[PDB]
């Protein structure tokens, strides 16, 4: 609900709106806000990849507030890197997972539809990377 | 360098429309603040993250400054603010009873602890508290902001009386008209106020008129007292019309003149409304009413000797003239010549601007619902509803078409006689009857839920 | 013979059937999560639009 809250804060006044639809949105947000407080759920707090700092970052959020190391998206399912299994095409250069390649079973790049082995592309990113 | 605080300002404005990123933005006065604390750098930052909107921090901000600032009523109004706004109604309401347990002489903490109380849906303790606070508030006349503070709880105490009532009364209610006719004295008392000390007073002549304009739909909708009506509104009109209001502000006049031709059309004249219309048309080419009416007026005068011919002339003459073509598509309709009615509406397409006009995306919806196909005058329908007119025929339509698909008789004698269709399009239409209970009329509305 | 074996092994899918795979969703979806909205007194359809 911290989410939800800060989208609807958002959400009542973009540049322009009228008054009418300002207020059923304000509606939608007190019924929903009233009818239990913002809870926030529990999660996993991994430890960051970004940098040395001990002070881990919530899974979801991707800004690294106080770090300044924003995370590269995977265009498999949209969750950031936290792992060093990350590759990328020569066409559009994005990072990818291995494991949600293989629980998806992706032959072509999610973006671009690159029709290049991911197997290969694996281990010339390792190689790449180890270049590096 | 006395000009370090504005160069480090410019700095940042480069910083954030230039390079568009929020995180330098509040970067900018983070370090402001971490370099060196003082007795009002929580107060800008706190302000900063108002202006991008992120109430949590900006509330820590402003506790941080009420820490090191002992009173600071300015600080107590901006946490009770920020707190109002960060949706976390419990803590507000609680720091809210703390203030006024503390000092119960802010008017402007009752002020605003009786908006929240009316946002989080608790009438009588908000009216428990705005009651004796602004009937006891009668010492301190003399000054300009008292007068405006109890101008403004009188307004939410008629907010709040006008607020719990159930629908279907009809009783004109006196006591939200005698406080509405002590705001508009006091309203009017604190324009002089403002005239007298030299300040910009423009603003508070039109949040005049909008309450007058509240008070005369108020009365209009309860009693038919016409001369009453027409009275207030004419004064509402030389009311508004002073210094450059005539050119800066349109909205309100074209309100005014709404609600004049709403109750000419009541009065039935047809030569007055016409005369109202031509001054819509003269203000806004983009009148939805004045269209209406003017087709209704034209019905009036003629209905079937040659109404169609003059109907087509006007059609030629006005690239969209929605009305006219509504009627047209539902004559067409009466007629079965659906083809000449496609020509038409893709001959007023052509030259319609823009494609998503309230009137022509209801006329297509119409033109397929007639064509017996439901999905396309469905999804034309639920386009066309974005808007203040239409909006309870458009909804009409869609209940229709959800409720009996094929057009025929709602209750067959032969058999059965209900048609009942799996569990969606009933939920489809209940939405629909709570979009119409607060936009469509009110017999409308028990119609469709019967 | 050949010609339509290959033809509907390789079949390109030029404009007709691009993406032709229409059926009422509006209706579909509104019964897959709809109904702890209309459970609850909670009216989120506007932002369903
Ligand atoms: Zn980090
Ligand atoms: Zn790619």
């Amino acid at each position: 609900f911290r989410e939800c809250s800060r989208a609807f804060v958002k959400l009542q006044n973009l540049e322009n709106i009228t008054e009418d639809e300002k207020e059923r949105y304000e509606a939608i947000a007190v019924s929903i806000f009233t009818k239990h407080p913002p809870l926030d759920s529990p999660c996993e707090y991994t430890p960051c990849v970004g940098k040395n700092c001990s002070q881990q970052v919530s899974e979801y959020d991707i800004h690294c507030r106080a770090c300044g190391s924003n995370f590269s998206p995977c265009v498999a399912s949209g969750r950031p890197i936290f792992q060093k299994e990350f590759y990328q095409c020569k066409n559009c250069r994005h990072k990818m997972i291995e494991s949600e390649v293989s629980r998806l079973k992706l032959y072509n790049c999610a973006l671009c539809h690159s029709p290049i082995d991911f197997k290969r592309f694996t281990e010339s990113n390792n190689n790449n990377n180890n270049n590096i | 360098s006395p000009y370090f605080l504005r160069a480090r300002q410019i700095l940042a404005d480069v910083y954030l429309d230039q390079l568009r990123d929020r995180r330098n933005y509040a970067k900018c006065y983070a370090d402001l603040i971490e370099i060196d604390p003082s007795f009002d750098n929580y107060k800008m930052l706190g302000d900063a993250l108002m202006k991008i909107r992120e109430p949590e921090e900006a509330s820590r901000a402003y506790e941080k400054a009420a820490l090191i600032k002992p009173d600071d009523e300015q600080i107590i109004q901006l946490l009770g603010l920020s707190l109002c706004q960060t949706h976390d109604y419990n803590k507000a309401l609680t720091y809210y009873e703390n203030a006024l347990r503390m000092n119960p002489k802010r008017l402007d903490l009752i002020i605003d602890l009786g908006k929240l109380c009316i946002q989080i849906k608790n009438f009588n303790r908000a009216e428990e508290i705005l009651k004796p606070d602004i009937f006891s508030d009668e010492y301190q006349l003399p000054t300009y902001q008292n007068l405006k503070r109890n101008q403004e709880g009188f307004y939410l105490i008629a907010k709040l009386n006008i607020k719990r009532t159930p629908p279907g009364v009809f009783t004109p209610i006196d006591m939200y008209r005698k406080a509405l006719k002590k705001s508009i004295q006091i309203q009017i008392d604190v324009i002089e106020k403002a005239k007298q000390e030299g300040e910009d007073v423009e603003k508070e002549r039109k949040t005049l008129a909008d309450m007058y304009i509240e008070l005369a739909k108020y009365t209009n909708q309860y009693e038919k007292n016409e001369k009453a009506t027409l009275d207030i509104l004419a004064e509402a009109s030389k009311y508004t019309n002073n210094q450059d209001t005539m050119s800066k502000t349109v909205g309100n006049q074209e309100k005014i003149l709404e609600l004049e031709v709403q109750m000419y059309f009541k009065s039935n004249q047809k030569l007055e409304c016409e005369n109202k219309c031509n001054l819509l048309l003269k203000l806004n080419p983009n009148n939805d009413l004045a269209c209406l009416t003017l087709a209704e007026l034209l019905l009036q005068k003629d209905e079937y000797s040659q109404a169609i011919e003059q109907f087509k002339k006007i059609l030629q003459d006005r690239p969209n003239n929605y009305g006219i073509l509504a009627k047209l598509i539902d004559f067409f309709r009466r007629s079965f010549q659906i083809n000449e009615a496609k020509t038409y509406i893709e001959r007023a397409e052509k030259k319609a601007t823009n494609t998503n006009d309230p009137g022509l995306c209801y006329c297509r919806g119409l033109y397929h619902k007639y064509n017996r196909s439901p999905k396309d005058a469905l999804n034309e329908f639920s386009k066309a509803k974005k808007s203040s007119q239409y909006a309870e025929e458009s909804l009409v339509n869609m209940i229709d078409i959800y409720l009996n698909p094929d057009q025929d008789l709602y209750y067959s004698n032969v058999e059965e006689g209900p048609k009942v269709v799996d569990e969606v399009n009933l939920r489809a239409c209940e939405s629909l009857l709570r979009e119409m209970q607060i936009r469509a009329s009110y017999l409308r509305y028990i119609v469709m839920e019967s | 013979a050949q010609e339509q074996e290959v033809s509907k092994v390789s079949a390109p899918p030029n404009q007709p059937t691009v993406q032709v795979q229409d059926i009422n969703e509006l209706q579909k979806f509104t019964k897959i999560n709809t109904l702890p909205q209309t459970e609850e007194g909670v009216d989120l359809s506007q932002l369903m639009q």
